[PDB]
């Protein structure tokens, strides 16, 4: 499916781990913040209609 | 702060702004000066 | 028959070395956690 | 610091294109089932495309036909067909009319070349074959017709056509101008050119690890 | 501009409607013999 992906490049240019920006809120977080750890806070990951 | 303004600086040179690339030396290799002058202008409206 | 995707199946998106970097693509992908349908070649 | 020299890199092959299999082929498609060969792996002169006094027109969008020699494409798809001489007009990009989407509806971002000759000479017998009615569709009750050329027919007259269309993706490139590579130079601020990617920095050789296909 | 006889009139950077408002340093008049296909190639930017 037509889908984002947010993917970690390593230091040898390897892709180790993605996030699916559309599986779930967390990965919506992860993805508006471009990181795979996301620090305690409130996030406006996106506006539903 | 500082840091998250300049990385948004830079990479807005990767838009296109609506030229047919967002790359100045695509446009100067693909294209002549009279047609290559409205996709520049385009780059240089976004860029600045 | 099913089973999960897990996390399998995503692929380098382009012909470009990135390194020590977080990269968003938006590409034809198998979606994370979604169902497999699964076959057997015989019994 | 200003470039020192110019460094151009092309792969390194040299059997030249094979143009002349498209544009002199015994018969071109009937329109509405154009065909549609493949350029690869060679060396593409276009000056003795675009210098040829046998073409009405060509016409390129996207690139600039005084250009194509300096560029470096990964495939080239070369379309041939024929049409009345009035309906060149409508091979073009954001066009409308039968031509424009009955039967050979181009991209409205097209990059390539459309070149279009008469030719009532051949084509004109009358001859009735050529048969005519998405983004590079094949339009294959039901409308079907057929164009009527005899050499007496200007806008009614056969015209054969060749649609270029050029491939600028980033994988290794296969249809190349004819411009020559140099050496390379490292530790030195130069005007590069690696498979028509132009630039101007310091190249130097580097310890990163490039997977085989990067 | 008036007369039946020119079966083209194309002027850029100026209409022709407006010339008798104008004063000019000079005018040049270049006069040469086409073809009536490459008509289209006498204006700026154009190629062939
Ligand atoms: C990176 O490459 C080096 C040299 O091949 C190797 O020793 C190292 O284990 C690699 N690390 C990862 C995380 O792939
Ligand atoms: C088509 O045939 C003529 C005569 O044999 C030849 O000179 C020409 O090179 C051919 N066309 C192309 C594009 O090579």
């Amino acid at each position: 499916q037509p889908r984002t992906f947010l993917l970690k490049y390593n230091e040898n240019g390897t892709i180790t781990d993605a996030v699916d920006c559309a599986l779930d809120p967390l990965s919506e977080t992860k993805c508006t913040l471009k990181s795979f750890t996301v620090e305690k806070g409130i996030y406006q990951t996106s506006n539903f209609r | 702060q500082n840091a998250q303004a300049l990385n948004t600086l830079v990479k807005q040179l990767s838009s296109n702004f609506g030229a047919i690339s967002s790359v100045l030396n695509d446009i100067l290799s693909r294209l002549d000066p009279p047609e290559a002058e409205v996709q520049i202008d385009r780059l240089i409206t976004g860029r600045l | 028959a099913y089973t999960n995707s897990f996390t399998r199946g995503v692929y380098y998106p382009d012909k470009v070395f990135r390194s020590s970097v977080l990269h968003s693509t938006q590409d034809l992908f198998l979606p994370f956690f979604s169902n497999v349908t699964w076959f057997h070649a015989i019994h | 610091v200003q470039p020192t020299e110019s460094i151009v890199r092309f792969p390194n092959i040299t059997n030249l294109c094979p143009f002349g299999e498209v544009f002199n082929a015994t018969r071109f498609a009937s329109v509405y089932a154009w065909n549609r060969k493949r350029i690869s792996n060679c060396v593409a002169d276009y000056s003795v495309l675009y210098n040829s006094a046998s073409f009405s027109t060509f016409k390129c969008y996207g690139v600039s036909p005084t250009k194509l020699n300096d560029l470096c494409f990964t495939n080239v798809y070369a379309d041939s067909f024929v049409i009345r001489g009035d309906e060149v007009r409508q091979i073009a990009p954001g066009q409308t009319g039968k031509i424009a989407d009955y039967n050979y509806k181009l991209p409205d971002d097209f990059t390539g070349c459309v070149i279009a000759w008469n030719s009532n000479n051949l084509d004109s017998k009358g001859n009735y074959n050529y048969l005519y009615r998405k983004p590079f569709e094949r339009d294959i009750y039901f409308p079907l017709q057929s164009y009527g050329f005899q050499p007496t027919n200007v806008g009614y007259q056969p015209y054969r056509v060749v649609v270029l269309s050029f491939e600028l993706l980033h994988a290794p490139a296969t249809v190349c101008g004819p411009k020559k590579s140099t050496n390379l130079v490292k530790n030195k601020c130069v005007n590069f050119n690696f498979n028509g990617l132009t630039g101007t920095g310091v190249l130097t050789e580097s310890n990163k690890k490039f997977l085989p296909f990067q």
